[PDB]
């Protein structure tokens, strides 16, 4: 009975890993969503029984696997997983209601009774905490972990210290298989939390507290894009402190180690602007334009799940070929190379307007300027270049397609 | 770690690896070099199974006979820019 | 004769500037220590080890 | 619509660069972020407030291995590679020599230069000296330099004339600079039969 369920579990894990290490985009998902439906069925099958004491380590294991695989295929989290956790803990309690906090409290008291399934339970806590860290509940998280370690670690309101202190319990004895273990998740959490904390401390504007945690990010399970972003992030930290030569060091390191080298070129632009070396700033932005042309997952909780999508104020926001090319032409007009800026402007407005057939290069950011303002900047650059007839045609075309900006249109039309 | 020699780690795991001596030299935190001194050659195999069980997934081990490739490429390019200095 | 010797000298000082630039890239961690150097050097080697030392 | 046809720019739609172009771009990126790099400023930034005297720490000795270990240690501190330090330093000391006073220099300068050059050859032999970084930090100076210095560099092999002239940004500037130096040399090549030997050697070179 239980042996059959166990053996199915194991079969399914192996199927998962076989698809994981081999396989192309279709066959991988085929075998995966096979194993996935098997695990749904097996979960339901196990949820059909009153939950005797001897079954639970399998119940928890399977639901853990289910969660992990689900989330990895979805490439994101949900609330159904948190519900599955609530259900599993409800089960643990029926062996021996309110909310996740009191549930966890009672569960962990019921586990310090020592029914030995902590090599699964601590993993489940890991996944749970992964959900909350994906969903920004750090106040509840640190309290959960305070409950997990001894509450003598009560005034340790820091998270990252608390994550390190967190010690999953066992060497994971000869139990049913699993796609991921408690240790490989503590190793994912330390690097995810330290990255996210370092970006918050950067954007909020304290680039001295950053460096510590942004070094504790690279000193760990740090995938090669997470490393690239830590290096860019430390370029940013140093630029803000006024240390351009160090920032150049980290940005060259990020160029070298990385295959995703947009944000580094941006940080170089912003640093030469901060300094003044404007031809260099322009060469960096020129390069960025070139770099924006050039462009696998795993059935396992990665780090790119627990990272957020980056804010606008972050050093990791990079626009689209359109936005950046506009940034080039604007900043070239500002610097006073109006001829170059106008060429970039025409190739911009063409890339927004002439494009009907191919894939759409979108309009620029919402805080980024409005369409009419873009036509305005274009016409201004074109005048400054000394292409008055072309500026006339542009302004007339804008007015035919469609206030204050019209008054300005006539002004620039006069200056043409 | 040994205090007088901090490049040297001594295994105190009381089973079969006991006695074994490692050194680990990191260089460019992708690459690195590990040396094992074992009392027999079966302990060296038991050790590399256990290690290979722990690392990341794409990690290409390779046993080095005669020094790191980094060093020998230098020593070969040296000996070529000496040979070609002499022909000049 | 001389044209022979100068032909040799140029054939050499190209491979020389090639290896030198390869050494610079190694100095600066340009090519990244991987493999492509090894195969390149063992091809500038194979190139010269064919009629190595005519002895007169 | 006539406005459109004028507005129309035909290179808008592009295809992904082949990945060797990606590497070429990234190489040019690192080239750029280094060309704007300075070491003196770095010795101001990381370490608190550049000559061989700095690395060798106040005239202890003049032995090759001592100074080479100094370079290694300095590069350890900065987390910079050693070849660039060494190049920037040799270029700084070359700046010193060729400044201290008109193309052809003379003998105690030649003695200092040849002592520096036998150390530069030691640095090359131990594989701690990027040639291109050195040539770049030379063209940064460009005014201090003398044609006899670069001819000695060429003959002593540290660089070559071909590697210098092909590693300056403004090719026109090099043309004009040459024209001027050769003009001042053919002026200097009748002041003495002694100086005429070196000047005729380097102009034939």
């Amino acid at each position: 009975c239980l042996d059959l369920w166990r053996e199915k579990n194991d079969r399914l894990v192996r199927q998962a890993k076989v698809a994981q290490n081999s396989g192309l985009t279709l066959r991988r998902q085929q075998l995966a969503q096979d194993a996935l439906e098997g695990l749904r069925g097996l979960l339901h099958s196990l949820q059909g029984l009153p939950a005797a004491v001897p079954v639970l380590p399998l119940e928890l294991t399977v639901t853990c696997n289910f969660i992990i695989l689900r989330a990895s295929l979805a490439q994101g989290f949900t609330e159904d997983q948190a519900q599955d956790i609530q259900r599993s803990l409800e089960r643990v309690l029926e062996t021996q209601e309110q909310g996740l906090r009191e549930l966890w409290d009672s569960v962990l008291r019921a586990s310090c009774l020592l029914p030995e399934l902590l090599s699964a339970l601590h993993r489940l806590v890991g996944l749970q905490a992964a959900l909350w860290l994906s969903a920004d509940r750090l106040g509840d998280l640190a309290l959960l972990l305070e409950t997990l370690n001894g509450s003598q670690s009560g005034a340790s309101k820091d998270l990252l210290l608390l994550l390190k202190t967190w010690s999953p319990p066992a060497e994971e004895l000869d139990a049913p298989l699993t796609l991921q273990d408690a240790q490989g998740l503590k190793d994912v959490l330390l690097t995810a939390f330290a990255y996210r904390q370092g970006l918050q401390e950067l954007i909020t504007g304290n680039p001295d507290k950053a460096l510590s945690s942004l070094h504790e990010a690279a000193s760990g399970l740090c995938p090669r894009p997470v490393l690239v972003q830590v290096y860019t992030a430390l370029g940013s930290c140093h630029r803000k402190m006024g240390n351009p030569q160090r920032a150049l060091l980290y940005l060259v390191a990020a160029l070298k180690e990385g295959s995703a080298w947009g944000p580094p070129l941006l940080e170089a632009s912003r640093l030469y602007q901060q300094l003044g070396d404007t031809t260099a700033e322009l060469e960096s932005l020129e390069l960025l334009v070139e770099a924006l042309n050039v462009p696998a997952p795993q059935f396992l909780i990665e780090v790119e799940l627990l990272l957020p999508p980056p804010d606008l104020a972050s050093p990791l926001h990079c626009g689209t070929q359109s936005q950046t090319k506009h940034i080039l032409a604007s900043r070239c007009l500002q610097t006073g190379r109006a001829g170059d800026a106008a060429e970039h402007y025409l190739d911009l407005l063409a890339l927004l307007l002439d494009s009907s057939e191919p894939r759409f290069s979108p309009p620029p950011s919402p805080p980024g300027p409005c369409m009419p303002e873009v036509f305005l900047e274009a016409a201004v650059a074109l005048i400054q270049a000394g292409r008055a007839q072309d500026a006339l045609t542009l302004c007339e075309e804008l007015l035919s397609r469609t206030p204050l900006w019209v008054s300005a249109t006539h002004l620039l039309q006069g200056q043409a | 770690i040994i205090k007088e020699f901090p490049e040297v780690y001594f295994c105190e795991r009381p089973g079969s690896f006991y006695g074994t001596l490692f050194t680990w030299k990191q260089r460019t935190p992708f690459e690195g070099i590990l040396i094992i001194y074992s009392r027999n050659q079966t302990v060296m195999f038991q050790c590399l199974h256990n290690l290979i069980r722990i690392l990341p997934i794409n990690c290409f081990l390779k046993n080095l006979k005669s020094g790191s490739e980094n060093f020998l490429i230098d020593n070969m390019a040296f000996t070529l820019e000496k040979e070609l200095v002499t022909l000049s | 004769r001389v044209q022979y010797l100068r032909q040799i000298h140029a054939n050499h000082e190209t491979l020389l500037r090639e290896v030198q630039t390869l050494r610079d890239r190694l100095c600066t961690e340009d090519e990244a220590s991987s493999c492509a150097t090894a195969q390149r050097l063992l091809q500038v080697y194979r190139q010269l080890r064919h009629p190595s030392l005519i002895l007169l | 619509r006539r406005a459109w046809a004028e507005l129309l720019a035909g290179r808008v739609k592009r295809e992904k660069y082949n990945p060797e172009r990606a590497q070429k771009l990234k190489e040019s990126a690192v080239r750029l972020l280094r060309s704007h790099q300075d070491l003196n400023a770095l010795l101001l930034e990381v370490e608190g407030p550049v000559i061989d005297c700095d690395s060798s720490e106040a005239y202890a000795n003049h032995s090759s291995s001592f100074i080479g270990s100094a370079l290694q240690d300095q590069a350890s501190r900065l987390g910079v590679p050693v070849g660039i330090l060494s190049a920037g330093m040799v270029a700084s000391s070359v700046g010193q020599i060729c400044t201290a006073p008109p193309v052809l220099l003379t003998v105690e300068q030649r003695k200092k230069l040849s002592s520096l050059l036998e150390f530069a050859q030691y640095l090359l032999a131990h594989s701690m000296f990027s040639r291109l970084s050195f040539c770049q930090e030379l063209w940064k100076i460009q005014s201090s330099l003398l044609l006899e210095a670069v001819w000695h560099l060429h003959v002593q092999g540290i660089v070559s004339l071909q590697e210098l002239l092909e590693s300056h940004p403004d090719m026109h500037a090099v043309g004009s600079w040459l024209f001027r130096n050769l003009c001042c040399l053919c002026e200097q090549m009748e002041a003495s039969c002694q100086h005429a030997d070196v000047a005729r050697a380097m102009l034939s070179d």
